[PDB]
Parts: structure tokens; C-alpha cells; sequence
């Protein structure tokens, strides 16, 4: 069988910006034990019904795991914009596969605040489909050259997420898992 | 679920001489040194070890060094005293079934 | 080190019993405080843990609809449930808190409460 188990439920999850990559080839992928977990609040699949997954055979899947806050687990989506999809992790507009995000406030909130998950707020281009920058170099966002000091217009490219449990449902940190498909059901 | 086998189930040797546990975790992608190790002395409750592959627990004397990494996980005691004579456990956080070893009994001749 | 539990309880089959397990001895930058179950011959179990300011109890696959943790109104003391119990669910039950924030090993852990079902 396939380690999914080893994908969704593992302790430690990546920040969007250095998110993860685990490779899952040759194993039986059973997809139904996705759809009968009470807490997924966001199963959805692109270029594949989520109820024909058990018939298929991939080739590769590969499962990106990040956690990023409520207000932008819409931004995980091909043609998307924003801080996550132009910064930190972006979706190609042919991307076939299934994206999963849950709320984990109790698992990646703390009440002095949690800033362990950084994203990326600065960056020169867009980054591509698929393409991971963990740089933290100095942004330069005028014309002094930075020479890797921060200052006026000298921003480091992260910032911190600072996820509380008394925050909103936006704000609450979100487990995401995005499923990427080109291993047979069974 | 991630499961152990730790083995050796009980160890015998004497005092002075390296005491090497290992424990197994059929885990298909690995822990990457996401292991703990425990020690229960008949009685008082476990005290942890080892934190993580192979750095020790504040307190902890340097003959408890650890080993491993990913699936195969080694533990060592060198020159045992009649102290060192208890029960090990060795537990992975890296999934959301938390799991404990099986546990080896480590006995002085 | 020695998180303070209450002491050993004798219950008779199907009756409910209370663990307690005091935690403010000493100052922790957790929010997580974890159950573990000792067989009175076998291996350490993980119960499970329950979110300490949140209160939201995570139970493991085979200690979950009899088991129940709850907290204190000061989010220090973690209590257990344990409802209808059998001749077989005789243990020690350990109160294990990690020390620092989302590091899960148990560096500081309960004496330990042990619960006997006879008669
Ligand atoms: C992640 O672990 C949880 C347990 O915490 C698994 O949830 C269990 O799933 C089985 C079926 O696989 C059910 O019979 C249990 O009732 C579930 N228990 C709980 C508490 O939900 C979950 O399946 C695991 N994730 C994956 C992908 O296997």
C-alpha cells in the first residue's frame, strides 16, 4: 500500500515557502480512506472526478505538504494569484491532481503565538509552476543596493505567521496536502 | 501505524561491556531521526534519554550515546552499572499515531 | 519531572474512575499535555493528549468513546476518564507533558496512577 498515512498525519509539516516533497511510486493507493475522514475541509480535485480515483494508475504522485492560514487555501489552485501562488508555491494551469487542506488550530497554534511558519513576501518574478525558493536574500525594493543589509527598502522576503488559537477561521493555520498526478488503485 | 520491533526482547551482559539496542520501524518513507528513547528502572516512571537520533536529555550521563537514522535506529550504553539495568522504549514523532517500542529488557550478569 | 497524579484506585466492573494529574510544579512553553498507558506487565501505550488553553482532546485508535480527557477551569491539572470499565483495562496510567512547543517527546512525566478492577 501507499504512505499516505506517512503524508497527512506526520507531526512535522514544511513552511509554504521550503514545502515539502515526498515521492509515492510503486504501491497500491487506496483513495477512500480520504473521503471517509471527518476533518478534510477541502478535497478538491483538478482534471480528475475525486470518485474515479480508485481506477486509475499514475505513474508518479508526488504529495507537497505546507501549512498556510485559511484566507489563502483558495490561493492552492491553478491559475490563482497572490502572496502563496506567485511567491511561494504555484500551481500550473494544466495541473491534474487533488489539493487537501484541514484546519489544524490545535495542532500548529499557540496561545503566545506560533512563529515557526514563514512565507515569502518579497520576491523579484513570479515563480513558476512547481518551482521552490528557499533564498533569503536581502529583497532590494528601490535602487540602494542592500549588500545583505536590511533597512529602507531592504525587506528580508519572509515573514512569520504568528498563528494564535484565538484567531478567526481565516486566520487559523491550514494543513495543506496537494496530490500531483500524470501506483494503482485498488 | 508506524510499528516497532525492537530487539534484542532482553539483553544480558556484564557490567563494563556495550549494550547495543536497536529498534526498527516499519515505516515506509522513514522517521529521519525522529526518535525517542525512555528508560524505565522497575517502578519509577520512564525518564527520557535520548531526544531526537542522537543528542541526550539534559542530565543524561554520556555513556547513553544514540544512533540511526530514517528506519534503523541503534542505541548504546557503554561501561553499565547495576543503575542502568531497566527497560527501553523507543518512540517515533513524526506521525499522529505516536507509538512505543516494544521495549527490551536490559539485564547485568 | 514529577508532574504529581492522584494515587491508586480500586473500581469495580462498569464503574467510572478519576486520574488526576497535577502540572503546576513547574512552568511549561507547551499546549500539549499527553496520556500513557502502561499495561500492568506489557509495554508503554499512547493514549493520546488533549490541547492545554484550547481543551480539545486527541485520543489514539483504540482508546477513544470510553476514554475522555478534560482540563481544569486553569488550564493546569488534566483529568481522564475512564467509563464502564473492564476486568482487563487494569493499568498505570502516566501523565507525560513535552517541554518545549511542538517538540513530542515526554521529557517530564507523572508518577504514574494505577487503577485496579476487582472486587
Ligand atoms: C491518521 O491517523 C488517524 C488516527 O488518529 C486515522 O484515523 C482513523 O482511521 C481509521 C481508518 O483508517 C478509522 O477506522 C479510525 O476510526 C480513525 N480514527 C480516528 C481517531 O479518526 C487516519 O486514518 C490516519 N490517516 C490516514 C490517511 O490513514
Amino acid at each position: 500500500l501507499c504512505p499516505f498515512d506517512e503524508v497527512f498525519n506526520a507531526t512535522r509539516f514544511a513552511s509554504v515557502y521550503a514545502w515539502n516533497r515526498k515521492r509515492i511510486s510503486n504501491c497500491v493507493a487506496d483513495y477512500s480512506v480520504l473521503y471517509n475522514l471527518a476533518p478534510f475541509f477541502t478535497f478538491k480535485c483538478y482534471g480528475v472526478s475525486p470518485t474515479k480515483l480508485n481506477d486509475l494508475c499514475f505513474t508518479n504522485v508526488y504529495a507537497d505538504s505546507f501549512v498556510i492560514r485559511g484566507d489563502e487555501v483558495r490561493q492552492i489552485a491553478p491559475g490563482q494569484t497572490g502572496n502563496i501562488a506567485d511567491y511561494n508555491y504555484k500551481l500550473p494551469d494544466d495541473f491534474t491532481g487533488c489539493v487537501i487542506a484541514w484546519n489544524s488550530n490545535k495542532l500548529d497554534s499557540k496561545v503566545s503565538g506560533n512563529y515557526n511558519y514563514l512565507y515569502r513576501l518579497f520576491r523579484k518574478s513570479n515563480l513558476k509552476p512547481f518551482e521552490r525558493d528557499i533564498s533569503t536574500e536581502i529583497y532590494q525594493a528601490g535602487n540602494k543596493p542592500c549588500n545583505g543589509v536590511a533597512g529602507f527598502n531592504c525587506y528580508f522576503p519572509l515573514r512569520s505567521y504568528s498563528f494564535r488559537p484565538t484567531y478567526g477561521v481565516g486566520h487559523q493555520p491550514y494543513r495543506v496536502v496537494v496530490l500531483s498526478f500524470e501506483v494503482c488503485g485498488k | 501505524e508506524v510499528v516497532m520491533t525492537q530487539s534484542p526482547a532482553s539483553l544480558s551482559v556484564s557490567p563494563g561491556e556495550r549494550a547495543t539496542l536497536s529498534c526498527r520501524a516499519r515505516a515506509s518513507l522513514g522517521i529521519s531521526t525522529d526518535l525517542a528513547w525512555y528508560q524505565q528502572r522497575p517502578g519509577q516512571a520512564p525518564r527520557l534519554l535520548i531526544y531526537g537520533a542522537s543528542t541526550r536529555a539534559t542530565g543524561i550521563p554520556a555513556r547513553f550515546s544514540g544512533s540511526g537514522s530514517g528506519t534503523e535506529f541503534t542505541l548504546t550504553i557503554s561501561s553499565l552499572q547495576s543503575e542502568d539495568s531497566a527497560v527501553y522504549y523507543c518512540q517515533q514523532y513524526s506521525n499522529w499515531p505516536l507509538t512505543f517500542g516494544g521495549g527490551t529488557k536490559v539485564e547485568i550478569k | 519531572v514529577q508532574l504529581a497524579q492522584s494515587g491508586s484506585e480500586l473500581r469495580k466492573p462498569g464503574a467510572s474512575v478519576k486520574v488526576s494529574c497535577d502540572t503546576s510544579g513547574h512552568s511549561f512553553t507547551s499546549n500539549a499535555i499527553h496520556w500513557v498507558r502502561q499495561a500492568p506487565g506489557q509495554g508503554l501505550e499512547w493514549m493520546g493528549w488533549i490541547n492545554t488553553d484550547t481543551g480539545t482532546p486527541t485520543y489514539a485508535q483504540g482508546f477513544t468513546g470510553r476514554f475522555v480527557f478534560s482540563l481544569d477551569t486553569s488550564a493546569r491539572t488534566a483529568y481522564l476518564q475512564i467509563s464502564s470499565l473492564k476486568a482487563d483495562d487494569t493499568a498505570v496510567f502516566y501523565c507525560a507533558r513535552e517541554r518545549d512547543y511542538s517538540d513530542y517527546f515526554f521529557d517530564y512525566w507523572g508518577q504514574g496512577t494505577l487503577v485496579t478492577v476487582s472486587s
